[PDB]
């Protein structure tokens, strides 16, 4: 009752009780920085929790033998670490941590990293070095939050403490289990209590800008911060998901086995697929009914155009014909001693036999309890793990099957015997079409494209001519690159009568080397260019001559073009190898460079030849290498009918293949599993190791359908993690909102219990308010233009808009002009009546009533720019220009948004429906999570700058550039003159139709006279278009079809205003 | 209509 | 003329959705799981 007392007031006006107000939200942000670490603890220690949150944690956390043993310094006088179980054991162990530390001043129990060993360690001691690497990886292991947990834990207790909410839409209670029956805080109470034990302020590190503490005792452990990290998610997610809390003991017990493991985060990356493969690659073992949607993609099949006709009911026949799970599914769980997860998982599994909304959601419950932490480990030792391997080449290619060199080149002759032809005459062909281009030749072209080692803490002047003729495969050739529409694919491939292959290529940078894919193509495009190109010039590169030895009888002297003088002296590059350097801030003395085989990590033009070089290979294994080496004609059968323009798609190194229905049904899901076989076979002739998957399913670009679904991985990205790479400070407070609003707008693509999770997002935005310079703090209307919806304000109904409304200025316009006529009746309701009437707000002074409820000074106040630009005095600079606008009163809103408030729509009635009821279109949506539910079935799904800004800034105002003058393009393009754009938000849905069809600008008693727009400036249109398009968005329950009523200036005077803008700027 | 909301002389007198 | 936002726009909304989706003739008709009937 500690928070009751503490927080009356603000929980009832986010709760759909109590109207909200600015004073109760400051009076909050007061209270939120005026905590102890340690009330927070005394605010858990409080709630009684139920039986069903107890579970056995295991003693053996606590007591780790130190890391003596875990570390030893290699030749070459490097840290190093020697495995214990697999050689990809080089994360962080876990050991006691406290005998490496001296205390703080000001508070005794903290310490940090002692002094006298990073002294010794950087004078050259063998310890010393061992134990302040142990240290900084430990300090870079916990630090990758975002923000110190004991806040994200005091707004759980704050933002869940109001209860079950109430829905205006479903006119219900919600039925989900309380802070009694959340075993992720029971867990983090009983932990950080027996840490500290008998010792006081109980709070086991805090967390800082530059470095952390630690609580000195001897039960503290290197596992404990990722593990609190990793407990306060599922707490968070148990609460505003609606988990079942029988999944999510799953999901604590094996952070408690990782915990208790050697190291967590190896035994987390060795345990990552628990959750998916017991459930997801299981399900539907006996399929009984259900809808299905029923897509087909047109004829044209390298366009990629989609259309939806209709749902279908199931049959008996869709079932899951893939092959079994459990030999290997169990065999994980045996192994790590989880056999009471993975069989609980199964039996559990194995209950549901209809496709409907439940099953859906319990693979979303299921998914959601796997661990997203951020995987730690030194740089030193992530180089010399992943730069290490090495392809294997077991059929390689003979040495009678080269001819000798011209210059450092030798050439393929065409009667090999090996596959490597066709690899070469791809690139060959493709060498020869892009150098007959007539584009290539003129020397602004050249200029436009023009326009030793590399490290981590010049290849891209003379590697052109491999990138461009990349591109030629990847756009003409062979058009399996969607190098937006990867939904419909995904949609169409998990469909019942198709199945779908997931194709992964491991180690895509250590794939290609010299020894059979680089010499190749280094030899076909050296002879596709020379035929075009003779004598011509590159950008910068002369012309030259080199000897060769391409027929044995004579040798002769055979001029270079210039283009492939490159390939010249580029193939001598990729020859020997490429140069690292690395220096880890993680480990002192600690400092060498490395030759290996492999590429950058994420480089642009090492995608497009490795998505290329993916499809070509496919091609010949579908042409050749299949029929070559198979007995049983059915399978004969399934090669001779798909190629890779009609069903392959890649954009990296993984691809999706599907195989569509036959009249019969679907295809024997046996011969599929039989081609799979010569898949694996074919990778291990030339080097790549595919990572092939059949299960009924469709995994594309790390997106899960199962019979068309959306299903979203909620624990993708977590939300108190945060990536952390360097060991430099973070910027300053201001900037933390940012990231505030991205765990906002990501919950939004997701599905979340939306009134639990708008509620949670009021307790985080009223959380990171304040901050220590009078302070500084952000009102509440500064966040609502950020783009965060409201609950209950000016005496309105309870949960009564959407967090699909827009943010900005066509944000603030929408939400207004639906509550309108409540506040101008508010304003009068306490003596806020002048004697003129405005033309929107009536009779009220909305100058003085807005600038007492400080609604002006967060409008301007959150379009301050929120980057510190190029000092803590520049800060301070940053804070005196935020706090200026605080401190001045202001008169009215933009010119752009009292420009747009001259319009009055209207809701006549509501249009046809998109799309199925009872078809599960996405995961997590469902008539219990009734608003997106209602927004996706009304809209329907999506089933299918400076030069365009300043070019129509000049046109619509009075004055390629022959053509913009009297054309137009359609409202998203054209309605960005006025900075508006399509939001973040309606991504995910059809925009286009509702633009088109839905938004009439035209009352529905034919023409008032007063929306009159002029044949002349009919740019006003596609601005309308969004204007309208707003609040039938931003109300809450169906979209509506939205008329046209009212412009009050009339329509001529309306876009006079804009064009002050314009001129104004 | 919240709660609604919820729920869904002589001679003229002879 | 105008009106705000309320609870009962909003379900007057919804109802004239959820009959212009039941009176569907398709809808009228189809259902997931086939009887007795229609497996023989």
């Amino acid at each position: 009752s500690m928070i009751l007392t503490q927080f009356g007031p603000f929980i009832e006006s986010i709760s759909g009780i109590t109207d909200q107000s600015n004073d109760v939200f400051e009076n909050a942000a007061k209270a939120f920085s005026m905590f102890t670490r340690s009330d927070v603890y005394k605010a858990l220690d409080e709630i009684p929790f139920s039986e069903d949150a107890m579970l056995p944690i295991p003693p053996t956390i606590y007591t780790k033998p130190s890391h003596d043993s875990y570390y030893y310094i290699d030749a070459l006088n490097r840290v190093r670490r020697k495995t214990y179980q697999g050689p990809d054991d080089v994360y962080v162990p876990n050991c006691s941590i406290v005998e490496l530390l001296e205390p703080h001043e000001t508070l005794t129990s903290y310490g940090r990293l002692s002094e006298a060993i990073e002294n010794r360690a950087k004078d050259g001691d063998s310890q010393a070095r061992i134990a302040t690497t142990y240290g900084r990886i430990a300090e870079s292991q916990a630090r990758q939050i975002k923000a110190p947990l004991e806040k994200f834990v005091l707004a759980l207790l704050v933002a869940e403490a109001g209860g079950s909410l109430y829905d205006p839409v479903l006119q219900k209670y919600d039925e989900i289990p309380g802070l009694s029956h959340n075993c992720p805080l029971w867990c983090f109470r009983e932990i950080c209590r027996h840490i500290s034990g008998p010792l006081p302020d109980r709070a086991p590190y805090l967390y800082l800008s530059a470095g952390v503490f630690w609580l000195m005792s001897p039960r503290m452990t290197s596992a404990i911060p990722p593990l609190l990290s990793d407990l306060v998610n599922l707490a968070i997610l148990q609460q505003t998901a609606g988990l079942d809390p029988s999944l999510v003991r799953l999901g604590v017990q094996i952070c408690l086995h990782a915990a208790a493991s050697s190291s967590y985060a190896w035994f987390i990356l060795k345990t990552k697929s628990i959750f998916p493969q017991n459930t997801l690659h299981s399900m539907y073992e006996s399929l009984e009914g259900g809808y299905c949607p029923n897509l087909e993609w047109l004829e044209p099949r390298s366009d990629y155009k989609f259309m939806y006709m209709g749902a279908m009911p199931l049959s008996t026949k869709y079932a899951r014909s893939a092959p079994s799970n459990d030999k290997k599914a169990r065999e994980l769980g045996e192994k790590y001693g989880l056999s009471s997860v993975v069989s609980e998982l199964r039996r559990r599994t194995k209950t549901y036999s209809k496709h409907d909304f439940t099953s859906v959601r319990y693979i979303r419950d299921a998914m959601a309890c796997t661990s997203g932490i951020f995987l730690v480990r030194t740089p030193t030792e992530t180089v010399l793990q992943e730069y290490t391997q090495s392809p294997e080449i077991k059929v390689p290619i003979p040495q009678k099957d080269w001819t000798g060199p011209i210059g450092e080149i030798r050439i393929l002759k065409d009667t090999t015997s090996s596959i490597a032809r066709y690899l070469y005459r791809t690139w060959y062909l493709a060498a020869a079409r892009m150098a007959a281009q007539p584009r290539t030749w003129d020397p602004l072209f050249q200029a436009i494209m023009r326009s030793a080692d590399t490290s981590m803490g010049p290849q891209q002047q003379v590697s052109a001519p491999h990138t461009l003729t990349a591109d030629y495969i990847n756009y003409h050739m062979n058009l399996s690159t969607t190098s937006e529409k990867v939904i419909p694919l995904g949609v169409y491939a998990s469909s019942p009568p198709n199945q779908s292959i997931n194709i992964d290529i491991s180690a895509c940078d250590a794939s290609i080397t010299w020894d059979f894919f680089l010499s190749v193509i280094m030899a076909a495009i050296h002879e596709g260019v020379a035929s075009s190109s003779i004598g011509k010039p590159f950008m910068g590169v002369p012309a030259s001559i080199v000897n060769d030895e391409s027929v044995v009888g004579v040798r002769a002297a055979r001029p270079i073009s210039g283009m492939q003088n490159m390939i010249q002296h580029l193939s001598k590059l990729y020859k020997r190898g490429f140069s690292y350097r690395v220096n880890d801030s993680f480990s002192p003395g600690n400092d060498f460079t490395h030759m290996t085989t492999t590429f950058p990590s994420g480089s642009t033009a090492t995608s497009t030849e490795h998505t290329a070089n993916n499809s070509t290979m496919m091609e010949t294994f579908l042409t050749v290498w299949g029929p070559e080496h198979t007995d049983d004609p059915d399978v004969l059968r399934l090669m001779k009918s798909l190629t890779i323009q009609r069903n392959y798609v890649c954009q990296g190194d993984d691809g999706l293949m599907i195989i569509d229905g036959n009249t019969a049904g679907k295809v024997n899901s046996e011969t599929i599993q039989k081609m799979l076989e010569l898949i694996s076979k074919y990778g291990e002739e030339f080097g790549w190791k595919y990572d092939i998957a059949y299960d009924g399913t469709a995994e594309y670009l790390k997106l899960y359908f199962i019979f068309g679904c959306r299903i979203p991985n909620l624990s993708r990205h977590p939300i108190v993690g945060k990536e952390r790479a360097n060991s430099s400070a973070e910027e300053p407070w201001p900037a933390i909102l940012d990231q505030i609003m991205g765990i906002f707008f990501n919950g939004v693509h997701d599905g979340l219990q939306w009134q639990r999770w708008i509620r949670y997002s009021w307790a985080l935005c009223c959380a990171f308010s304040r901050q220590r310079t009078g302070y500084l703090q952000y009102p509440m209307w500064s966040f609502v233009y950020w783009g965060l919806p409201l609950v209950k304000v000016f005496g309105s109904d309870p949960w009564i808009f959407s967090w699909y409304m827009p943010t900005g200025d066509l944000g603030m316009y929408s939400w207004i002009s639906l509550i309108r006529p409540l506040m101008t009746r508010w304003m009068v309701a306490n003596g806020y009546v002048t004697d003129k009437c405005s033309p929107v707000f009536g009779n009220a002074d909305y100058r003085k009533c807005f600038n007492e409820l400080k609604l002006y000074q967060g409008y301007y106040m959150a379009q301050l720019p929120r980057n510190p630009k190029k000092t803590r005095e520049e800060l301070a600079e940053m804070d005196e220009t935020l706090m200026r606008a605080r401190k001045h009163s202001y008169s009215s809103f933009s010119k752009l948004l009292e420009a747009y408030l001259l319009v009055k729509w209207r809701m006549c009635e509501a249009r046809e429906p998109s799309v199925d009821l009872r078809l599960p279109l996405c995961a997590g949506i469902d008539p219990l999570n009734s608003d997106p539910f209602l927004k996706m079935v009304s809209v329907g799904p999506m089933l299918q700058n400076a030069i365009d800004s300043a070019l129509l800034r000049l046109r619509t105002l009075g004055a390629l550039a022959g053509k913009i003058m009297l054309q137009d393009v359609n409202t998203v393009q054209l309605a960005r003159v006025v900075n508006l754009a399509v939001p973040d938000t309606w991504m995910s849905l059809d925009f286009d139709t509702m633009f088109k069809h839905h938004v009439k600008l035209l009352p529905k008693d034919g023409r008032h006279l007063n929306t009159d727009i002029p044949p002349r400036m009919g740019w006003l249109r596609a601005i309308l278009r969004f204007l309208g398009a707003g609040m039938a968005m931003t109300a809450t329950g169906v979209a509506v079809d939205i008329y046209l009523e009212d412009i009050h200036g009339g329509g001529r005077s309306l876009g006079q205003r804009f064009m002050t803008w314009m001129r104004q700027e | 209509a919240h709660v609604a909301s919820h729920g869904l002389n002589r001679k003229t007198a002879q | 003329g105008n009106m705000t936002l309320t609870s009962s726009e909003i379900q007057r909304h919804i109802t004239e959705f959820i009959s212009s989706w039941q009176n569907h003739p398709i809808v009228q008709v189809s259902a997931d799981v086939e009887n007795r009937k229609t497996a023989q």
